[PDB]
């Protein structure tokens, strides 16, 4: 009982195992998303037509002479292409059901609560061509960071 | 605030009250929510005793609202928004109404039967400075950050 | 190289007396200036002429 | 170490920093190292050193 | 002291009464009208204070970031004391530097 | 110092506390407050014009 | 940021602490509270109000983003969370006093030890080694926010809490052992705690 200097490295690097570098960035976007954005949509949802929860979803692409496939950054970027995923609130016009319609798309910033990868272990990360240091924090919008 | 112009008068202090339009003595505002008698008006600034000093600095103060005097005029002189536009009082009126729900301290509460609440903290506010100009304490430092 | 900044030993333990031996000179003045006997003067203040 | 003309300045509160009293009108907190580049510095002073 | 009055709590502004020579205050909303309390009626006082006692460090005791003295509690009794002095923008003050007790409060002053 | 203190603003820097307004109807009224008065009673005694 | 109600829900309640009017004359003081610059509420022993609070966060009940303020040279005690803050994790004190005579140290050898065990992990479940992410939960580090500060009382290093420590009742200095190194101010300006 007396506690020395060596150990409170022992401590704070504790810190750095789970919070990592970049943590709150990266979380102050991790949250927005869902998230006190579906309210925010709620404060003016009138019009003599209202707007309802918002459906959640994954970063895709659709094109012509194409399909729907989802994204795999970084392997987009070089594509230009940017990196969103699209919106989708349910519309009150009446017939019991809502309406589910797209409204614009939302760039998503990669490795986050509703990323791409987010849970991915090291040896998986690779395979997609990214690179086990990336912290994220960034957006990849019109191919680049 | 204002203090110069040793010629006029006995320093006398204003507000503003966003985002229209120019300045409006303290009192007009007390009287604007549910407290226009006086007396009860310094109670939510300073406390006697008293100390009649960071008091008195009302003396000018109370005298803008010497015309006042209850609650129709105090509404009324918020004729200025703006673009050109009213005609007249009860419209006037209204305006007023919005604007102590929503500019008039805008944080606390937007409801409606909350008035007595943003009624204290102008108290509140100019406590503060009072305490400044009879040099009591020193202005808030702006370098924080903090 | 270092060594041409690392003053002598015996002479060192001198430097480190002058230092601390001006701390004493300092209980002086932060506990005599709490007994009004300063005193100030001139180009004030009271508060920067301790300073001072 | 100094700063428009005096020593570390007060604020936040009547203190120079959190790991010191209040009236802290002390070398031995406000600006003021007694080591050199050598042992050398302090942290309750390599700031101090710092900002200055 | 220059108050309000009764029945409509308002201002009360200064009158003289000639006839019989003497204090008698009034208010400029109803007709109220009190006698005097004393000669004096306005001060203007250039600065030479305003804290006297300053009440009352009633919250040093708590104040973990505070100094503190070693026995010597004037009257009530026991050790440890807290200090502090004033510094307001200006002075020059000089420092009254004054003290409270841990299990008391008596500003017990010191040259 | 004849000169230093003969060439300064002066006027009524001395009083700063101050201005007083009492309110005295007969020209043998006070009060206080203090001592005084008694001054004022002998300069009203000496009657060499109080009517005027 | 945290949402700003619950918050309200720990303070209405308890306690008392009453809102509405409560002005002329008495109450004050009777000192304030203000949370996000909302003053509602006027409160009496601030003392009960506020341990319980900061014991609050030290069990996490309570997003561990909230500062206190007790300002009493001022009155008031403000309390904000909403986001933007800063913070900085340091160890605590807790001083009653009651265990382990006056102080100290608020971990103990046995805590580091059983962080190391997680080091070698993973290799387990939820649960969940409580690496750091608990050692806020169990009241060891506290999270202060820059306006925090100036009502708190920090140290640099143990060995200088060790020497105030003694000194509570006299220990030698051993000044003449030292060698070439950071010449602390030794010892310690009255600060007990």
């Amino acid at each position: 009982e007396t506690l020395t200097q060596e150990d409170c490295w022992t401590v704070i690097s504790s810190f750095f195992e789970e919070t990592s570098l970049a943590r709150q960035q990266l979380f102050s976007f991790d949250e927005f998303v869902q998230n006190t954005m579906q309210e925010i949509v709620d404060d003016d949802s009138t019009l003599t037509i209202n707007f309802g929860q918002i459906y959640l979803s994954r970063p895709t692409m659709t094109e012509a002479d194409g399909s729907t496939t989802t994204m795999f950054p970084q392997e987009a970027r070089l594509r230009n292409l940017t990196y969103s995923s699209p919106l989708y609130v349910d519309m009150r016009k009446e017939d019991e059901e809502p309406s589910k319609v797209f409204i614009g798309k939302i760039p998503i910033m990669l490795r986050s609560t509703f990323c791409i990868l987010n849970g991915v272990s090291d040896s998986e990360l690779y395979d997609l061509n990214e690179c086990p240091y990336d912290q994220g924090g960034y957006f990849i919008i019109n191919g680049s960071e | 605030l204002m203090a110069r112009n040793t010629e006029n008068s006995g320093q006398t202090i204003r507000a503003t009250l966003p985002y229209i339009r120019s300045d409006i003595p303290i009192v007009i505002v007390f009287r604007a929510l549910g407290v226009v008698p006086d007396r009860d008006i310094l109670e939510h600034i300073c406390y006697d005793p008293n100390d009649f000093q960071m008091l008195e600095m009302m003396k000018p103060c109370i005298e803008e609202a010497f015309v006042i005097q209850d609650k129709d005029i105090a509404l009324d002189y918020i004729g200025k928004r703006g673009s050109t536009t009213g005609v007249t009082r009860e419209k006037r009126l209204r305006y007023a109404h919005d604007i102590l729900q929503k500019e008039l301290l805008p944080h606390i509460t937007t409801m409606e039967g909350f008035e007595t609440r943003k009624a204290f903290f102008l108290g509140y506010m100019i406590h503060r400075m009072l305490l400044c100009a009879l040099e009591r304490r020193e202005p808030d430092d702006r370098d924080h950050f903090g | 190289g270092i060594g041409d900044t690392i003053a002598d030993a015996d002479t060192m333990k001198e430097v480190t007396r002058t230092v601390k031996e001006a701390r004493r000179q300092v209980a002086e003045c932060i506990q005599d200036a709490q007994h009004n006997r300063l005193k100030p003067e001139p180009g004030m203040t009271l508060r920067e002429s301790f300073e001072a | 170490q100094i700063v428009e003309g005096k020593r570390i300045p007060f604020g936040f509160k009547y203190r120079t920093l959190p790991h010191f009293p209040k009236d802290d009108d002390s070398p031995e907190s406000r600006g003021f190292i007694e080591n050199s580049y050598l042992r050398g510095l302090t942290p309750q002073e390599f700031f101090f050193h710092a900002m200055a | 002291n220059f108050q309000y009055c009764i029945e409509c709590n308002n201002m009360l502004y200064p009158r003289e009464d000639k006839v019989d020579r003497v204090l008698r205050l009034a208010c400029r909303n109803c007709d109220y009208s009190e006698i005097a309390a004393t000669s004096k009626v306005y001060r203007h006082e250039l600065q030479s204070s305003n804290v006297e006692n300053t009440t009352v460090s009633h919250d040093a005791s708590t104040d973990p970031t505070l100094p503190r003295s070693d026995k010597e509690c004037p009257r009530c009794h026991q050790h440890e004391a807290v200090f502090y002095q004033t510094h307001s923008r200006r002075g020059d003050t000089m420092m009254t530097l004054i003290y409270v007790c841990v299990h008391c409060g008596f500003a017990f002053e010191e040259q | 110092k004849n000169v230093q203190t003969q060439i300064e603003h002066t006027t009524l820097s001395t009083v700063t506390s101050a201005t007083e307004i009492h309110y005295d109807p007969d020209p043998q009224d006070t009060v206080i407050e203090e001592d005084k008065d008694f001054v004022e009673a002998f300069f009203a005694i000496p009657d060499e014009e109080v009517e005027e | 940021g945290s949402p700003s109600a619950p918050i309200i829900e720990f303070l209405e309640e308890w306690g008392l602490e009453t809102l509405e009017d409560y002005n002329p004359s008495a109450s004050p003081n009777a000192t304030k509270v203000f949370v996000n610059g909302v003053w509602l509420g006027v409160h009496r022993d601030p003392a009960h109000l506020t341990e319980t609070l900061r014991s609050l966060r030290r069990r996490l009940d309570i997003s561990a983003e909230v500062s206190i303020v007790r300002d009493i040279r001022e009155k008031e005690l403000r309390l904000f969370t909403d986001a933007g803050r800063i913070c900085r994790p340091l160890f605590i004190v807790d001083n009653n006093p009651n265990s382990e005579r006056r102080g100290e140290l608020c971990i103990r050898k046995e805590h580091i030890q059983q962080l190391i065990e997680d080091k070698d992990r993973y290799d387990i479940d939820p649960e969940q080694r409580f690496g750091w992410t608990a050692l806020v939960s169990s009241g060891l580090i506290e999270y202060l926010d820059a306006e925090e500060e100036e009502t708190v009382m920090i140290a640099m290093s143990p060995e200088d809490l060790e020497a105030s420590r003694q000194m509570q009742a006299g220990y030698e200095v051993k000044e003449e052992l030292d060698p070439a190194q950071r010449v602390k101010p030794a010892p310690n300006p009255h600060v007990h705690a």
